[PDB]
């Protein structure tokens, strides 16, 4: 069934599972045009599907000319998402190939439940979260490639860097989404927060800093503190 | 004109006969059905005084036998039997119209209801639906399950209607998911028309089936049919002209002919907004939307 508050732990257990967002495959500034009426142009998306445990995020890169010459784009992309996530678990053997695919929008499901009619013994869900994921291309690492890429593109990244040597899944998947749930709320603060202290680097292959725990739990209560905040700012209390 | 004869009425029940029915009081003496038109099939149907639940009957054609009902008290209801002695069978229905015990067809000469709701029904194919084939006759009930019901117990009891399935392999084309799956036209026309139906009229005949026996027995799962074979068609962007005009003809007598208070189960709001608002059919079912909106506008 749905995923929720109650059945969160299942994300943590033996069985592999990716989850899969869409919120950024379609991607357009909207600009004037000569005449004064209001046009569309669409720049460069990706597919944020991710393995909760490791991290392993496959970043699938929707390049703008799949759109060319096509109508009902929103609609399209929510059945390309599905095609690129079915051609995935098809390049994966039935071993290697994941338990359970959950949507992290409705919308998702027949699309997706549709494109894998191929492999029977994959669940696909969907989840009562109101998950960030949406801000991942608040991640620098991640904007850049996508926006540099000139041609279809799966990059591999690992999205807890090296937390899983150090803390459990469960614990890398909280902070993980607390930072990108910061980010989402007020992006410059979030961003400010985290490239404060000049001799902590963001190494090249890294999108989060090489905190020590200590500093963890201190960006950790001030990405909290300003998700509070960010609330009351909104709602004033 | 054809006759169906009754050996009794030993409990008290309500008989109908297509869309007629009338109240038979226990041990009434009551001997049959006749006047029955030849031409179409019939069904001929029961449900006790008693007991409510349980709507049963029997789907038949006159031109395939002589039929007659006997109350059977070992299994408590209602049978439909073939005899086949001719002379037997003239004699018995003779003698019961002399008498006069038998109530009359009660046709409306300028009422066309029955043949617009069974134009496309055959027993052959009814046959292959209910199967049970030492008899020419076809029994159903409230209860009996459909084939794709058992598949998501009991089949020798199972109504084999025509799986239809949205989301599967047979309705959806490798390389083109996104463009069958929101145009069913493949599916509908080279799959069920020309592949498992052969032609419209088989299609529209279990169509309109389905619908009988979701009407007279409230069967669940032949409204779901029902429902399904519509909705193929609704959410097909090519079909043919003469199919959506019969089509509309077909659903306007239904609509027509179910009752008004019976139309929160056995109308599923979801199939009739896309037929008739969302679908490519939107503008190609106007007698059935008309109907539809002058009778039940709640549900929209
Ligand atoms: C989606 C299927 N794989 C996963 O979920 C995560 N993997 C487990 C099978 C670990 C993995 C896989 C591939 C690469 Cl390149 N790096 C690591």
């Amino acid at each position: 069934g749905a995923m929720n508050s109650s059945n969160y732990a299942e994300l943590f257990n033996n069985d592999i599972k990716l989850f899969v967002d869409d919120t950024n495959v379609y991607r357009v500034t909207v600009h004037k045009t000569f005449e004064g009426n209001v046009a569309t142009k669409a720049i460069n998306g990706c597919i944020f599907t991710l393995n909760p445990k490791t991290g392993h995020l496959f970043l699938k890169i929707i390049h703008t000319s799949v759109w060319a010459g096509q109508k009902r784009l929103s609609q399209l992309a929510k059945w390309k998402t599905a095609e690129e996530v079915s051609a995935l678990v098809r390049s994966l053997p039935k071993e290697e190939q994941p338990k359970q695919i959950i949507v992290t929008r409705k919308a998702m499901l027949d699309p997706l439940e549709v494109h894998m009619l191929d492999f029977p013994n994959i669940a696909i869900r969907p989840t009562e979260l109101r998950l960030p994921f949406s801000a991942a291309m608040s991640i620098d690492k991640l904007s850049d490639v996508v926006m540099k890429a000139t041609e279809p593109q799966m990059v591999l990244f690992n999205i807890y860097d090296d937390w899983l040597d150090r803390i459990s899944s469960y614990t890398a998947f909280s902070r993980l989404t607390l930072l990108l749930r910061a980010l989402k709320t007020n992006e410059e603060s979030a961003k400010m927060i985290l490239l404060s202290d000049p001799t902590i680097t963001i190494k090249s292959y890294h999108l989060w800093p090489s905190f020590t725990d200590e500093q963890w739990i201190t960006i950790e209560s001030q990405m909290r503190d300003l998700i509070l905040t960010e609330y009351g700012r909104k709602y004033n209390v | 004109m054809n006759t169906v004869p009754f050996t009794s009425a030993p409990i008290e029940v309500t008989i109908g006969i297509d869309q007629y029915s009338f109240n038979v009081k226990e041990n009434q003496p009551f001997h049959g059905i006749k006047d029955i038109p030849i031409g179409h099939v019939h069904v001929i149907h029961f449900q006790h005084a008693d007991n409510s639940s349980m709507r049963y009957g029997y789907w038949f054609d006159c031109r395939m036998g002589n039929f007659y009902i006997q109350y059977d008290p070992k299994d408590g209801l209602y049978k439909m039997m073939e005899e086949r002695d001719g002379a037997k069978f003239e004699n018995i229905v003779h003698n019961f119209k002399e008498r006069q015990m038998m109530v009359s067809y009660p046709k409306i000469d300028e009422d066309d209801t029955w043949y617009n709701l069974t134009e496309f029904v055959q027993m052959d194919k009814i046959r292959k639906i209910v199967r049970k084939d030492e008899n020419q006759f076809s029994y159903v009930d409230s209860s009996m399950t459909t084939v794709q019901e058992n598949e998501l117990s009991d089949p020798a009891h199972s109504l084999n209607y025509t799986v239809i399935n949205f989301k599967s392999r047979e309705a959806i084309r490798p390389g083109h998911e996104m463009e069958d799956f929101l145009d069913k036209s493949y599916y509908l026309n080279t799959v069920m028309l020309q592949g498992i139906f052969k032609n419209s009229s088989n299609y529209f005949g279990e169509l309109q089936f389905a619908f009988l026996n979701a009407m007279f027995f409230g069967n669940y799962g032949s409204s779901l049919q029902w429902h399904a074979m519509i909705e193929l068609i609704c959410s097909s962007a090519t079909v043919p002209k003469h199919m959506l005009d019969k089509l509309d003809e077909i659903l306007y007598y239904q609509i027509k002919t179910l009752p008004e208070q019976y139309s929160d189960i056995l109308l599923n709001e979801r199939v009739w907004n896309i037929c008739l608002y969302s679908s490519f059919q939107k503008n190609s079912l106007h007698n059935t939307e008309k109907i539809m909106e002058n009778k039940y506008p709640e549900l929209l």
